[PDB]
Order: structure tokens, then C-alpha cells, then sequence
């Protein structure tokens, strides 16, 4: 998903996964910023671990 | 064959115009190829683009950089060894690597060469009858009269990667008719748009990609189940999660339902 | 997480939507819903069958 | 490889083919019979045939060629009579002609280019 | 890691190069990419299919 991609791109580069730094990845790849994604994708990362789920998975 | 330019200034010249027709540039090594493998791989560049010429005439890519703005003076240190070409090319970078480096011809080792990789002899009968099998033991080839034959003894390693080949040790290889390494035109550098790439650039990894594209694949993959955020690929294992864990509760307690 | 839990739970009474039910029962969870969280589930819900994607286990 | 002589249409000379050995790597006049066969018209000036053996085969570089394909396109056997200026017999070859003996030539050449390769017989045909 | 999670996120917009978006995407992070590392991924990608090296996962 670009939103899952732009998120862990922003966590490898070592920047914060918040509305402002997503948008601004999101718009350099020229997909149009729509408001409920991105904010329930914030919300959804809110209080994890980013490092303790990329690793397992069946 | 007579006195007459055997050009100066005039070679230069044409060398000159020619850094500036194409966009990359590359810095490469003949010196093991022989020139039927040369001259093949050299067939292959030039439908694409062309190669040209120098000595020192070669340095004095600062002329050309002069006329443009790109280096100097500024190059890391001018990678340039004995035995080098330029390649003036469209081809982009890495593919030129892949044409050059991956397709190179066989041919024999050479006396006072460092050896590349390691050089073997194997045991086996020679064919050869009773001779001076003395040159053979000089060499650290341990042999031995078996039914009238020379043969070698055992496999060993005559010389390492690293280490130069003595002039008995290539001599005596080639009568064996034992050679083995890949020739054919080593880069040493690439120019292109104000970057300097060296060689270890230049083989190219690709697999440790493709391992981790399939790693960060499964990091997209993986936030995706977990996360639960249901465009096309995630969806049907975010809603398995919520099962998972109720499926789950029951494996440990001790309510049957 | 609490959405899916929830929405699994009214899948087993048998019934789901924005309002009415998901609002419902994160809010007698006594949480606050974000609501771009309900309306990606929602949106991933329509026209899938719950009941075939539980049959396999993952 | 070593090395041999050889005129049009000759066949089991003492002197050329016993002390040079005969290939087929005994017996000869099997060769005998090979360059024989394939050595074209009237002998001319002494061509190389070159030897090459293998087991139990011969097998010659013979290239008269690509001057030979000069004289098959022209109609005319010699060669330039009064070096470079101009020659007695009067075999001007046409431009269409030319790039045709290049087109074949091709694969025994090098070349890069067909117009390349145009050079490189026509030099030849000049001299 | 940077690179890996920019040309990912271009590819499911659908779309990649080395100055047009890869720089773009890794700009817009805020990060200065490396020349080198952008040629070699490039170059590795040239020729490959990104949708099937995906459909095995590992």
C-alpha cells in the first residue's frame, strides 16, 4: 500500500509517521492526499512498536 | 610506418570532441584479453558506441572537462593503470558493466602475472612418457612414474589468488594444457553527470536486492495483517487476526464450548 | 485491535455498521472512536464474506 | 598450424605433399583428392592452402577469395597488370557489385559496417 | 531501508526513475540520497517483474 510503504520509508530515514511528514512523501510520489486514510493510518500506528511487528507473520 | 605525425595535438583533438559527444564514459583494462576476445568484445560496443585512444593522451580528460564544467584536478585520484581504454557510449552505466564484465573469454595464465583466483592442478595421468618429471616437482606438483606415465600425484594448489605465477610454474601449466581464467575488458571506472563510480560499484549485487525487496515486502506485508488498513493485498488476514486470538483463548483455558 | 474484535463479535450475533453497531460497542468499550478507522474496515468489509475468509485460518 | 603450398589442381607431388606429411594424418591423396577437387579453374599463380589436421580428417584455409570473388563478379581472371595506375585488362567493377562481394565477405571479416567493408575491398581492388 | 520503501511506493502508484521520483520521494523525506545507491537499485530493476518477485513472499 503506498501508505504502509510511505511509513516505513519514514521510520528507515528516521523521521516521525505523523500526517505532516506522510503528506509530504505521499505528494512527491504524486498520489493525491486524501484525509481519512493518512489519519486512520496514524491512529492505527499510535502506541506500536514498528520494529516488534516488521517480523513475523505465519 | 615513416616520421610523419603519429599525431600530436591532431589525435587529441578527435579524443576531445569525442568525451563530449557521449554522456558516459568508462576507464577499462585489455591487458589479459587476447585480441580475438578483444576484438569481439570491442564488436559488440561499437554498434552500440565506440572506443578511443591514449597514452598519457588519453589523460587530459581535464581538457575536456575544461571546455565544460564537470572535474579537474577534482577526480579522487586518476584511477588510470596500465593497459587502459576509453569507452565513449549512450549504453547506461550498469548495463555496460553486465555486457563487458559478464561475458568475457577464456585463455591461459601468464609467467610473472599475479594469479587472480587460485590455480589447481588435478591428478589424473598426464599421457606424457618418462621425461624430466623433475620440472614438475619443482614446482610443488608432486608426480610419479605410474605405469610408464607421468601422473600427478594428488590435487594441491600450485599458487594462490594474490600471488604471482613463477615463470617454471605458467610454462609447465601450459604443457599440462591446464589454463582456466575470464578475460576480457576489466573496468576500472565510470564518469557519468558529475559522479564517480569505482569497481566495487560495478559488479552490481542484484540478488541481496531482490532478498531485500522480499524483506521490505514482507515489512509492507506485515504492518499491513497486523495494522489492519484494507486496500487490495492485506485484507483477508486482518480479519483472520481477530480470530486468531479468540481461536486462541480456548487452546490454554479450560471452558469447552 | 478494537475494531476487529468488535466487528467480529456482531458478525457472531449476526449483524454490522458505522453507527449503529461498530460506534456502538467501541463506545461501551467506553473509547472513543476514530472514525477513518471505521470507515477503512467498513469500506474493506463490503462485499466479502466473513464466514469463507474464517475457513481458511491464517 | 603448419604450413603448405599449393598450386591449381595439383595432386601427389613427392616433393609438396610426402616430406610435408599427408594430412588425414596418414594416406595421403584422401587430401589429395579434398583440395583437388574444391581448387577451382586453371592454376594461376600459387595459392596457400594451409593445413589443419584432426582425427582421421584433413581440412585446408584457403582463401584465394576475396580477389577470387573479384574475378567471378568481373569476368575477368587476372590481376591489375600495371600496379595501381590503371590496369591492361579493363575490369572496372560497379558499385553494386562491390557492396555484394562486401555482403558475403561480412562473416569472414570483421567489419564493423557494410560501408566499412566496401572500403576494405575496394582497397583491395585498386592496387 | 530508504530506497527500498520509495521505489516500492512508486510502484504502487505505478509509476519510477532515477531523478523524475526516487529523488523526488526521498527529497521530499528530507534525506540527501546517495548518487550510488539510487544507480544500483535502478540497475538492479531494470528487466525485472517487481509484481512477481513479490507473489513468492520471503
Amino acid at each position: 500500500s503506498a501508505l504502509s510503504y510511505a511509513a516505513l520509508i519514514l521510520a528507515d530515514s528516521e523521521i516521525e509517521i505523523s500526517s505532516e511528514k506522510l503528506l509530504t512523501l505521499t505528494n512527491a510520489a504524486n498520489v493525491p492526499d486524501e484525509n481519512i486514510w493518512a489519519d486512520i493510518f496514524a491512529k492505527a500506528l499510535d502506541g506500536q512498536n514498528l520494529k516488534d511487528l516488521l517480523v513475523n507473520f505465519s | 610506418m615513416g616520421g610523419i605525425r603519429e599525431k600530436k595535438a591532431e589525435y587529441f583533438a578527435k579524443l576531445r570532441e569525442y568525451l563530449e559527444e557521449y554522456k558516459s564514459l568508462f576507464v577499462v583494462g585489455v591487458d589479459n584479453v587476447s585480441s580475438q576476445q578483444m576484438h569481439e568484445v570491442r564488436k559488440e560496443l561499437r554498434g552500440r558506441a565506440v572506443v578511443l585512444m591514449g597514452k598519457n593522451t588519453m589523460v587530459r580528460r581535464a581538457i575536456r572537462g575544461f571546455l565544460s564544467d564537470l572535474p579537474d584536478f577534482e577526480k579522487l585520484l586518476p584511477f588510470v593503470k596500465g593497459n587502459v581504454g576509453f569507452v565513449f557510449t549512450n549504453e547506461p552505466l550498469t548495463e555496460i558493466k553486465n555486457v563487458i564484465v559478464s561475458n568475457r573469454v577464456a585463455a591461459p595464465a601468464r609467467a610473472g602475472a599475479v594469479a587472480p583466483e587460485d590455480i589447481w592442478v588435478r591428478a589424473v595421468n598426464t599421457g606424457m612418457e618418462p621425461g624430466k618429471t623433475s620440472f614438475f616437482q619443482a614446482l610443488g606438483v608432486p608426480t610419479k612414474i605410474a605405469r610408464g606415465t607421468i601422473e600427478i600425484v594428488s590435487d594441491v594448489k600450485v599458487v594462490d589468488a594474490g600471488n604471482k605465477v613463477g615463470q617454471s610454474e605458467a610454462s609447465l601449466l601450459n604443457l599440462l594444457n591446464i589454463s582456466p581464467f575470464t578475460f576480457g575488458l576489466t573496468v576500472v571506472q565510470v564518469y557519468d553527470n558529475g559522479q564517480v563510480f569505482p569497481s566495487s560499484i560495478l559488479d552490481i549485487t542484484d540478488e541481496e536486492l531482490v532478498s531485500h525487496f522480499v524483506s521490505a515486502v514482507s515489512t509492507i506485508a506485515s504492518i499491513s495483517l497486523a495494522i489492519g488498513y484494507p486496500t487490495l493485498p492485506s485484507v483477508g488476514h486482518t480479519l483472520i487476526n481477530n480470530y486468531k486470538d479468540l481461536l486462541a483463548v480456548a487452546i490454554a483455558a479450560s471452558y469447552h464450548y | 485491535m478494537k475494531y476487529l474484535a468488535a466487528y467480529l463479535l456482531l458478525n457472531a450475533a449476526g449483524n454490522t455498521p458505522d453507527a449503529t453497531k461498530i460506534k456502538a460497542i467501541l463506545e461501551s468499550v467506553g473509547i472513543e472512536i476514530e472514525d477513518e478507522k471505521v470507515s477503512s474496515v467498513l469500506s474493506a468489509l463490503e462485499g466479502k464474506s466473513v464466514d469463507e475468509l474464517i475457513t481458511e485460518g491464517n | 598450424y603448419l604450413y603448405l603450398r599449393a598450386v591449381g589442381g595439383e595432386v601427389g607431388a613427392s616433393a609438396a605433399l610426402a616430406p610435408k606429411i599427408g594430412p588425414l594424418g596418414l594416406s595421403p591423396k584422401k587430401v589429395g583428392e579434398d583440395i583437388a577437387k574444391a581448387t577451382k579453374e586453371f592454376k594461376g599463380i600459387k595459392v596457400t592452402v594451409q593445413l589443419k589436421i584432426q582425427n582421421r580428417q584433413a581440412a585446408a584455409s584457403v582463401v584465394p577469395s576475396a580477389s577470387s570473388l573479384v574475378i567471378t563478379a568481373l569476368k575477368e581472371p587476372p590481376r591489375d597488370r600495371k600496379k595501381d595506375k590503371n590496369v591492361k585488362h579493363s575490369g572496372n567493377i560497379q558499385l553494386d557489385e562491390i557492396i555484394e562481394i562486401a555482403r558475403q565477405m561480412r562473416d569472414k571479416s570483421f567489419g564493423r559496417t557494410l560501408a566499412s567493408v566496401t572500403k576494405e575491398i575496394l582497397g583491395t581492388a585498386q592496387s
